[PDB]
Order: structure tokens, then C-alpha cells, then sequence
């Protein structure tokens, strides 16, 4: 609602593109946010086809941010006959980023590797990998569970069962809140879909530089699955955590499936033994449920709630539009099931729901927030973010705010859009938008926003002959009301320059000179009034007295009085305040006498 | 009888109600703005307002044929082809089209082969079919011209073995066979009416193998419909595309696990080699542009899958309409029969909206051939040729954009019908005026027709007084035309 579109945050990249493919916030444990960003496309180490990461500070006028270095390098091991070396060709280092307590995650899922046994050999395959490092330590602990030495004849002798050949794991990087990591690998049993689970204490421990093989403690990886609907599942393409089980103290994984059950799509909740606790399928085939998924209690009731996007489904206007499919966390035995909100695009082809990002109480409203994102959307196909608030009760169906792609045609402004993190530390959590092969980086500040609680103190009826008000200059008897106004600012970090002016309509239905009442000082049936609120807490409450002409004088008195105070925002660069909540009352005051 | 339209100009009268009518005399400023009808009643005989046209007056239409010459413009099948438009705001008209199969069609067939090694053996029945095809369609054809095509698999590294470097040069290495390099699409044989050059280009086929069951058919399909030019399909033909698979497909975005994500784009781009020169660096089609590009081409699409992915492709059928789909044997021997099934099903009408300008449209049920039978609506049981009439009801306000010419063509059959709809909102005495009306408060009244449209306070049959200023000048009588409060109330004096 209050995401500032008028003033950016752009971030520069490589010429070679792909910057902006994933990112995330780096959380500083002193406290401090950065962001870091995966370009997944960056030159190799002789002009090859790999990745890269880079550290962006947090700032407003943007640059060339500096590079992290994590692993490329073509190593090659002999364990006795067994020649074991890795490729970085199109490794990818940057399509999955995710940080926390001052390690980056980013991964490689397109890392090859090849074991070569005397003449066998285990085939140039992309068994992926995704690096850890902390960059304030230096330290690296690159993690690679689908790295293996089992050569190829052993996969082709008995059924190609429990392979990690071209598993591509690091697909989505998540972190939970213990710091345990997970990791998706799509491409896992024979591109069916396996997830990675691994301690980053751990991981640093049992990583050892040179050698290329290792267990690592007590590593969870998925279940590989002999059902038919899991073949070409692509599991672990987007990942999440978020708590959703009965129990507290466990971090749940939310995991997507696209092309789950003959490319109909799925998205499931795992806890830390993979029981797959809740599954929820797609209703469109082909539209690719799962893509995005991200986890937030919108709705303000603490239970985390899930978000689910498919930007290829094809609305019923069948127009390729994508969707958001909104579950809010109930308390029934088996619920969660039934999809509450199913947000819809406008522009075709905008593939609506390629990036959920939970925004927190985005607007200091008491309720979690969210951005989705159409990276071809909006007018031109540009791309556009359309932020929907928390309101509780749901979310919000219209966009509060549709934030438009300033970049050219093609860039998918909105593939990766991450929130939930308050860059400006002033409870308005900010919004970044990074796309691949965008070359750029968006970021959206939020800005303070002020609620208006409303109320009126006017006369609710009185007789027009009551003859007891005195005119200045005319020196006449007439009837008079009380007419009293009081607005209050609520909210959080409500700036001190609040200038609201208020405006209020006597007789509003009634047109000009089909008024009735009038005021004495302006001798107008309407006027504007600086009821400015900056500075302080208690509401403003200036009074005024219109007169009641004689009966003889009019004939709209029949007419009940209409009293309507709207308040609205001054008119005089960024607003950085936006009004929210009450701004407009219309007590009335009916005619009373006799008949 | 108040009415509605009773209950502000020239313009407003053509707008609140199809019916009344706004007399547009500057002599005599009675109910006015109300039903024309009534205008006459009240003595508007001559009707100065001219009313908008609001209805279909044609520019350019042929009868259809039954069984067609071969000339471009004598197997017509779409009646009418240009029509002019001129519908009142707010007004539905319902007008009627009469289309044709043609019966003897010219055919555009190109076949789609899976080159994967699942189905190598298959391509062995492929070898001698151009004989048989030709056998099989001639009795349902003038000028047949049929053409080959490959797709495998996108060449890259997850899909495409890469290792060892003989799999580069030989993919089916570990099996001690010889294939050919993987291959995203490639065209191998234009379309043409020759058969002996049809099965010497086939017989020169390589299959290869890919890692995974997911094809790459639809990057192909792609390839196949935008490079009309290079395929050869002509201005006026029926197309087709056959296109044979067992296993499932990839579809866009499935490039990230390639690591390409830049999706298609709506160029063609086979070149000189006849192969797909941005295979690779591509993502794989939607469904949307599937369907998208598919209808602008009128190119049908008949899938020949095994029956372990028929319902898989089957229900793509209903997101790409114009698609059938078939059982394929396992030895794809039966793909003669499957093509002669294609012509024979979808090829007996659809009829479909393009470039749409506010407005809507609606058929009636009428189809038949001029006939209407709602209880007959999905009958089908159409051999060729047949007539279908369907009338649809163009529904609209008035749209700022005044020339408009919008195109309906069905699905296949390029002939197509233009419209060029202009809807009338304004009055000739609109674009006069009348803007110094000399009897409208000493000449500044801008009479718009029979009302004065001037003064903030004077805004009066003459631009003299207002609703306002209500008190007890003597003119209706000496009160404030001139009565007791406003302007006058009859008998109230
Ligand atoms: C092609 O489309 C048809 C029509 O949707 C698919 O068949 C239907 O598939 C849905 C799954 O999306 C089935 O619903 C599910 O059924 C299971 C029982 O098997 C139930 O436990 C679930 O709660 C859900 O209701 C539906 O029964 C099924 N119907 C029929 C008549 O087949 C078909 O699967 C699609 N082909 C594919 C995906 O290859
Ligand atoms: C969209 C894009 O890639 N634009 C590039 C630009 O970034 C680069 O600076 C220039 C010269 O290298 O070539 C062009
Ligand atoms: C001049 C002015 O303030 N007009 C207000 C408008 O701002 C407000 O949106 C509306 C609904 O309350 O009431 C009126
Ligand atoms: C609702 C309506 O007006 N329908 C008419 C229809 O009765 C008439 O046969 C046709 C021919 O002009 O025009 C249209
Ligand atoms: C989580 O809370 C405390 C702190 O870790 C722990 O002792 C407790 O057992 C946990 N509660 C669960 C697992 O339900
Ligand atoms: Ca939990
Ligand atoms: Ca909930
Ligand atoms: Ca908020
Ligand atoms: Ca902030
Ligand atoms: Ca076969
Ligand atoms: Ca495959
Ligand atoms: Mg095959």
C-alpha cells in the first residue's frame, strides 16, 4: 500500500545478465541488511558458462555492487582408480540465494561432475551444488549431497534407482530460523525431485577443503519414490519454511512441485523426517502450480499461511494469465485444504505468480502482507508487482498497489521478490524485485502510513423556527446547531509534518443554491480547513455555526441536513504518508417538527 | 405516459434510449427529448434529428462454393466477407454469416516425427507410407503437398548425453549402435505433392537417443507453424500437422532445469540448415502461445501419441482447440489411417472471435446450414461441405474510437469477414449547433437543437433563469418561466 514507486533503488550487474535470478536479505547479526543477489550467468573462470553472487549493501542511489566468491574451479580427485573432477560449465552459481546469521547460501544446480573408473566412467552429468560461505569468518563449506562416485554401469545394471546423477540440488535454497539448510534438487532419482537437509554448523564442520566426497553428519535427504505420479515431478523447484504442524519449536519446509502428476503441479509440507504431513495438487494441468511458494500469516492470526503461484495458468477469459492461490491456516482436523483467495492478472502472457515474497506488516496495520509478481505483465507485457495487504479476514483481492517494470520488454521484471524484512528498521518492511537477465535490481521503501479515526458532533435534529441564534450584521432570529469535528492520527511512526485538511458538506446532497443551511463566518455551504495533525496525538476539534434561515425564507426544509467531514491528504515531491482507515463521516441531522 | 427517456441535448436524447428522438428544430424550443412516435404526435413530423443508421449495410460478398475450382477467389466459403456497421450507443444488432467447408480442399500436411531411439523401429514403417498416404487422400483432395520433420529433444546437457565425447558423435555408444548427433528440430523435406521425393527423403533418417522421457515437441510445433516460409505453407490451402510422440513434453520454464529461461519468442528462426538454430537457447512454448500461434497460422494439429501419454496430450486438446489426438500404435504402423481420421474429423465448423474492439457478441444456436435447430446443436454428422449459418448478436455506449473495421475468422479457413463497425452518436445540428442562437438571451445561446446550453444562473428555455432564485418579475405570473418557486408550476399561481 505504502511501497514507494516514484523513487527506486537500482542495482547493476553484469553485461552477461542473469542478475537478479534469486536474492534474499542478508540478515547481519549486528543487525544489519544487505542484499544479496545470484547471477547465476556471470563469466567462468576462461570465459565460461557458470555463476556468481553478488553483496549489495542497502542503499538508495545504487551501483556495481562487489562480488562473493564461493567455487570455481574444475578439481579433480584420484581416489585409487577413481578419477573424480567436477565441471563449472553452466553450474548456475546464483539461481538460489538465502542467508541467515551471516552465512549465504547460494547454489550451482547445473554443476557437473564426472568419476572417471579406469575406462568406465559415471557420465558428464549436473549433479549441482549449492556453496555456503560466511563472508564476515571467510569461511567456505561448499555442500554437495548429490556428488557421488557410483559409476554409471551400477545405475544401469538393477533399475537406475536411488540416482544423483543430474539431480541438480540447490534449485531453492532455503534456511529455517535453527539455521538447518534445504536445499531442492529436481532433477534427483532420475529427474523425480529429492531435497537436501544439512546443519551450516554442520556443514562448516564436516567440509574439508580439496577432498570431494563426504556424509556430513547425519544429512537428510528425501524419500526416492517409485509412484508414477512423482516421475518428472520436479520436487524441491521452489522451497519454503514456515511453521504449519500442531507443534511449535519445528520448522516446516514448503516445497513445489510444477510439473507434479503429468505437469498438473503440487505443493507439500514436509517437517524435518519428510512425512509429508499436508499435500495440496493444482487444478489446471500444464499451468505449472508450484513455481512460487511462500509462507506468511497474512491474515493475523500467528498460524502461518501458505501462498502458492502458477504463472501459467490459463484463465477462463483460456488466456495465459497466471494465479495466486491463497490458504489461510484454519483450525479444523484435516482443513487447509480449500484455497481461500484466488488472485487472477490482467495483461496475457504475464505469468502471474512467479514470485510470492511474505511482507510482514508491510503498513504497521497488525496483519502480514505480500507481493506477487507478473514478470510479463502490465500495460506493454513490462512486468508489474502488485502488492495485496493483510486486512485479516483474508487478504486483500485488489492491489493495493501495482508497482510498474521501468526496464525494457523481456526482462520479467518480478521472478524473484523477497520481503518480510524491515530494510528501513522502521516497522515498514521494504519490497526488492530482481529478475532474470533484468541486469537490474529494484528496490521498493515503504513509507509511513497514517490512519484517521473520524468523528462528528452535530445537533441530531432540532426545530428551524427555534429563533435563538442571533445573525451579526442582519440582527435575526434564527435556529443554530452545534457543528464539531475531531480526527485523530493512529498508527506507527506517523511522521510529524501531518497536514490533513478537512473538508465539510452541509445539505451535501442537495446542490448549489439548493442548499439550505449556510455558514455565518464564510457564507459558503462548504469549505476546507487545515486539521493537521503533526506534532501531536489528541485530535483537533475547531468548531463552526452555519445559520437556519426563517420558514418563510426557504423551502427546502423539508430537506433533512447532510453533514458530511471528508479528510484528505494535502495536495503539495514523494508524499511519504499515506491515509488509511476512516476519512470520511456523514452523521446526519433530520428536520423535526410536527409533521 | 411519462416514459423513461422523458424522466439534456441532441447527443443525450440518442443515447439514454434506442427509441426517443431529440426534434431538432431552431423555430420551436412539449416533451422534446422522447419517443419519436410521440415527437410526431406532439407535431416533430419532419424529424430533423438524424437518427443514427444502426444496421449492417454490406461491401463485399461471393457465394460459396460447393466443390471448388482451384482459383483463389472461386472456393469461396465465407459469406459475407465486409460489411459497414453503424449501431446507436447502447444498441444490439444480430447479423447472420454463412460459411463452407468446400468440399475438394487442397491439403497442407506436415509430418512431426519423434527421432527418439524408443521409437527407431517406428521410423522403419514410416520409410514406404508417401505411396500410401498419397492413396489414401487423393480421393479427398486436388493439390496435396505433404512435408517431414524431426524433433527429438533440446540438445542440452541434462537432457542430452555429453559424456563420453563419442556420444557427442554417437549418442547410442554404450549400446554398441550408431545414431545421429541429438537434434532440437529439423526440416527435412518442404511440403510438395511429389512422393518419390517424399520417401527418398525419409530412409535418410538417423534417430538419436535423450536422457529423459520428456520430448521437446512443442518447441517444434513452434518452429514448424512460425516459419511458414520456409515449411511453404501456401495462401490458401487446409493445413495440417501431424505429429508423433510416446513419451510426455516439456513446457515452458522446464528450460530453468537446462538452465534457459528466456521463453519463445514469436520469430522464426530454422535456417539454411533446416535445423533449429535457437534450440538451445530458448525456453520450451506455453500452451497459451501453442494455441496462439496455431489459430493466427489456421495451422491444425493432430497428435499421433502413444497410448502411454494420451491422456496427457489429450487434455491439452482442451486448452489448444483445433487439436486432436490418437491413439499411435506401437510399431506406428497405423499413422496413415490416424492422418485419414484427422482430415476426416476435424475438417467436417468452429467459429471464432478476433481483434475484438466495448463490445460483444453471442450466437444463437443457429448453425445448420440456414436452418435452426437448437435440440441438433453439437449433432455433428457433417461429410464436407456444408453450409452453417450463425448469427451473432453484436452488443455494445459510444466508443471514442469512431472508425473501427474488426476481422472474425473461423478456425483453419482463412476466409475471413471484416466489419468495419461505426457507430452514429452525434447529430449533423450536433456538429451546427446553432452557437448564437439569437432568441437565446440576446444571441450567446449555443441551441444545441432545442435546448440553449448557456448560464450559470440563465440556463432557461432561453438561457434566462434557473430552478434557483424561487421567491413569491411577472411574466407566468408576477412571481419567480415565472411563478411560485423557480421558474413556474402551472396552476400553483
Ligand atoms: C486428464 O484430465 C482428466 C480430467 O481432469 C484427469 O482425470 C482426473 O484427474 C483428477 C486429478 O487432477 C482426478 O481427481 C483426483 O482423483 C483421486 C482419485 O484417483 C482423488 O483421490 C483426488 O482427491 C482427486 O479427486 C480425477 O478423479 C480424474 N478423473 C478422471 C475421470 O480421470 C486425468 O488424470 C488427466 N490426465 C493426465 C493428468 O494424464
Ligand atoms: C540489454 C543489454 O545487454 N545491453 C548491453 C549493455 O548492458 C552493454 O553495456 C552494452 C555494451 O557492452 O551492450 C548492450
Ligand atoms: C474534495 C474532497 O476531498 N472530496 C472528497 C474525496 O476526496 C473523497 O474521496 C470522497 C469520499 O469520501 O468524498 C469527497
Ligand atoms: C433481433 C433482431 O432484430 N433480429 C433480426 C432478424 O429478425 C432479421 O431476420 C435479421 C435480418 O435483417 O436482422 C436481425
Ligand atoms: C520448544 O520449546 C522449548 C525450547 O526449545 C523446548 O524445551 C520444547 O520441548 C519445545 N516444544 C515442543 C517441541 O513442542
Ligand atoms: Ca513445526
Ligand atoms: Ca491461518
Ligand atoms: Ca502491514
Ligand atoms: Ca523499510
Ligand atoms: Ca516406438
Ligand atoms: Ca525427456
Ligand atoms: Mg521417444
Amino acid at each position: 500500500l505504502n511501497l514507494d514507486p516514484v523513487q527506486l533503488t537500482f542495482y547493476a550487474g553484469p553485461n552477461g545478465s542473469q542478475f537478479g535470478f534469486s536474492l534474499d536479505f542478508h540478515k547481519d547479526s549486528h543487525g544489519r541488511v544487505a542484499i544479496v543477489v545470484g547471477a547465476p550467468r556471470t563469466l567462468g573462470p576462461s570465459q565460461e558458462e557458470t555463476g556468481g553472487v553478488f553483496l549489495c549493501p542497502w542503499r538508495a542511489e545504487g551501483g556495481q555492487c562487489p562480488s562473493l566468491l564461493f567455487d570455481l574451479r574444475d578439481e579433480t580427485r584420484n581416489v585409487g582408480s577413481q578419477t573424480l573432477q567436477t565441471f563449472k560449465a553452466r553450474q548456475g552459481l546464483g539461481a538460489s540465494v538465502v542467508s541467515w546469521s551471516d552465512v549465504i547460501v547460494a547454489c550451482a544446480p547445473w554443476q557437473h561432475w564426472n568419476v572417471l573408473e579406469k575406462t568406465e566412467e559415471a557420465e558428464k552429468t549436473p549433479v549441482g551444488s549449492c556453496f555456503l560461505a560466511q563472508p564476515e569468518s571467510g569461511r567456505r563449506a561448499e555442500y554437495s549431497p548429490c556428488r557421488g562416485n557410483t559409476l554409471s554401469r551400477i545405475y544401469v545394471e538393477n533399475d537406475f534407482s536411488w540416482d544423483k546423477r543430474y539431480c541438480e540440488a540447490g534449485f531453492s535454497s532455503v534456511v529455517t530460523q535453527a539455521g538447518e539448510l534445504v536445499l531442492g534438487a529436481p532433477g534427483g532419482y532420475y529427474f523425480l525431485g529429492l531435497l537436501a537437509q544439512a546443519p551450516v554448523a554442520d556443514i562448516f564442520s564436516s567440509y574439508r577443503p580439496g577432498i570431494l566426497l563426504w556424509h556430513v553428519s547425519s544429512q537428510s535427504l528425501s524419500f526416492d519414490s517409485s509412484n508414477p505420479e512423482y516421475f518428472d515431478g520436479y520436487w524441491g523447484y521452489s522451497v519454503a519454511v514456515g511453521e504449519f504442524d500442531g507443534d511449535l519449536n519445528t520448522t516446516e519446509y514448503v516445497v513445489g512441485a510444477p510439473t507434479w502428476s503429468w505437469t498438473l503441479g503440487a505443493v507439500e509440507i514436509l517437517d524435518s523426517y519428510y512425512q509429508r504431513l499436508h499435500r495440496l495438487r493444482g487444478e489446471q494441468m500444464a499451468s505449472y502450480f508450484g513455481h512460487s511458494v511462500a509462507v506468511t500469516d497474512v491474515n493475523g492470526d500467528g498460524r502461518h499461511d501458505l501462498l502458492v503461484g502458477a504463472p501459467l495458468y490459463m484463465e477462463s477469459r483460456l488466456a495465459e494469465v497466471g494465479r495466486v492461490y491463497l490458504f489461510l491456516q484454519p483450525r479444523g482436523p484435516h482443513a487447509l485444504g480449500a484455497p481461500s483467495l484466488l488472485l487472477t492478472g490482467t495483461q496475457l502472457y504475464g505469468r502471474f505468480g512467479s514470485a510470492i515474497a511474505p511482507l510482514g506488516d508491510l503498513d504497521r496495520d497488525g496483519y502480514n502482507d505480500i507481493a506477487v509478481a507478473a514478470p510479463y505483465g502490465g500495460p506493454s507485457g513490462r512486468g508489474q508487482v502488485l502488492v495485496f495487504l493483510g486486512q485479516s479476514e483474508g487478504l486483500r483481492s485488489r492491489p493495493s498497489q501495482v508497482l510498474d517494470s521501468p526496464f525494457p520488454t523481456g526482462s520479467a521484471f518480478g521472478f524473484s521478490l523477497r520481503g518480510a524484512v524491515d530494510i528501513d528498521d522502521n516497522g515498514y518492511p521494504d519490497l526488492i524485485v530482481g529478475a532474470y537477465g533484468a541486469n537490474q535490481v529494484a528496490v521498493y521503501r515503504a513509507q509511513p502510513v497514517v490512519k484517521a479515526s473520524v468523528q462528528l458532533l452535530v445537533q441530531d435534529s432540532l426545530n428551524p423556527a427555534v429563533k435563538s441564534c442571533v445573525l451579526p450584521q442582519t440582527k435575526t432570529p434564527v435556529s443554530c446547531f452545534n457543528i464539531q469535528m475531531c480526527v485523530g492520527a493512529t498508527g506507527h511512526n506517523i511522521p510529524q509534518k501531518l497536514s490533513l485538511n478537512a473538508e465539510l458538506q452541509l445539505d451535501r446532497q442537495k446542490p448549489r443554491q439548493g442548499r439550505r443551511v449556510l455558514l455565518l463566518g464564510s457564507q459558503q455551504a462548504g469549505t476546507t480547513l487545515n486539521l493537521d495533525l503533526g506534532g501531536k496525538h489528541s485530535p483537533i476539534c475547531h468548531t463552526t455555526m452555519a445559520f437556519l434561515r426563517d420558514e418563510a425564507d426557504f423551502r427546502d426544509k423539508l430537506s433533512p441536513i447532510v453533514l458530511s467531514l471528508n479528510v484528505s491528504l494535502p495536495p503539495t515531491m514523494a508524499p511519504a504518508v499515506v491515509l488509511h482507515g476512516d476519512t470520511h463521516v456523514q452523521e446526519q441531522t433530520r428536520i423535526v417538527l410536527d409533521c | 405516459g411519462p416514459n423513461i427517456c422523458t424522466t439534456s441535448s441532441c447527443q443525450q436524447c440518442l443515447a439514454v434510449s434506442p427509441m426517443c428522438a431529440w426534434c431538432s428544430d431552431e423555430a420551436l424550443p412539449s416533451p422534446r427529448c422522447d419517443l419519436k412516435e410521440n415527437l410526431l404526435k406532439d407535431n416533430c413530423a419532419p424529424e430533423s434529428i438524424e437518427f443514427p443508421v444502426s444496421e449492417a449495410r454490406v461491401l463485399e460478398d461471393r457465394p460459396l462454393s460447393d466443390k471448388g475450382s482451384g482459383d483463389s477467389s472461386q472456393v469461396t466459403q465465407v459469406s459475407p466477407q465486409r460489411i459497414a456497421l453503424r449501431l446507436r450507443p447502447d444498441d444490439s444488432k444480430n447479423f447472420s454469416i454463412q460459411v463452407r467447408q468446400v468440399e475438394d480442399y487442397p491439403v497442407d500436411i506436415y509430418y512431426l516425427m519423434d527421432l527418439s531411439y524408443s521409437m527407431k523401429d517406428d521410423l522403419w514403417s514410416i520409410q514406404n507410407l508417401g505411396t500410401k498416404l498419397a492413396t489414401q487422400m487423393r480421393k479427398l483432395t486436388s493439390n496435396l503437398r505433404i512435408g517431414f520433420g524431426a524433433f527429438v529433444d533440446k540438445p542440452v546437457s541434462p537432457y542430452m548425453y555429453i559424456s563420453p565425447p563419442e556420444a557427442l558423435e554417437n549418442p547410442c555408444y554404450d549400446m554398441k549402435t550408431t545414431c545421429l548427433p541429438m537434434f532440437g528440430y529439423k526440416h527435412v523435406l518442404t511440403l510438395t505433392d511429389q512422393v518419390t521425393r517424399f520417401n527418398e527423403e525419409v530412409k535418410k533418417q538417423s534417430v538419436s537417443r535423450n536422457r529423459d522421457a520428456p520430448e521437446g515437441g512443442f518447441d517444434a510445433i513452434m518452429q514448424a507453424t512460425v516459419c511458414d516460409e520456409k515449411i511453404g505453407w501456401r495462401n490458401d490451402a487446409s493445413h495440417l500437422l501431424v505429429f508423433t510422440t510416446d513419451a510426455k513434453t516439456h513446457i515452458a520454464l522446464d528450460g530453468r532445469l537446462a538452465g534457459i529461461v528466456q521463453p519463445n519468442d514469436g520469430q522464426c528462426h530454422v535456417g539454411s540448415d533446416n535445423h533449429y538454430s535457437a534450440s538451445t537457447t530458448m525456453d520450451y512454448p506455453s500452451l497459451g502461445l501453442m494455441t496462439e500461434k496455431l489459430s493466427q497460422k489456421n495451422i491444425n494439429l493432430i497428435f499421433a501419441v502413444t497410448e502411454n501419454v494420451v491422456n496427457l496430450y489429450q487434455n491439452y486438446s482442451e486448452l489448444i482447440p483445433g487439436t486432436t489426438v490418437g491413439v499411435l500404435s506401437m510399431d506406428s504402423s497405423n499413422v496413415l489411417q490416424l492422418i485419414v481420421d484427422a482430415y476426416g474429423k476435424i475438417r467436417s465448423v468452429e467459429l471464432e472471435v478476433r481483434d475484438l474492439p466495448e463490445l460483444s457478441l453471442s450466437f444463437n444456436a443457429t448453425c445448420l446450414n440456414n436452418e435452426v435447430i437448437p435440440g441438433l446443436k453439437s449433432c455433428m454428422g457433417l461429410k464436407i461441405g456444408d453450409t452453417v449459418s450463425f448469427s451473432i448478436e453484436a452488443k455494445v455506449g459510444c466508443p471514442q474510437e469512431k472508425e473501427k473495421s474488426f476481422t472474425i475468422k473461423p478456425v483453419g479457413f482463412k476466409d475471413s469477414l471484416i466489419v468495419q463497425v461505426t457507430f452514429d452518436c452525434d447529430c449533423a445540428c450536433q456538429a451546427q449547433a446553432e452557437p448564437n442562437s439569437h432568441r437565446c438571451n440576446n444571441g450567446n445561446g449555443t441551441f444545441e437543437c432545442g435546448v440553449c446550453r448557456c448560464g450559470p444562473g440563465w440556463l432557461g428555455s432561453q438561457c434566462e433563469c434557473s430552478e434557483e432564485d424561487y421567491r413569491p418579475q411577472d411574466e407566468c405570473s408576477p412571481r419567480e418561466v415565472c411563478s411560485q418557486r423557480g421558474e413556474c408550476l402551472c396552476g400553483q399561481c
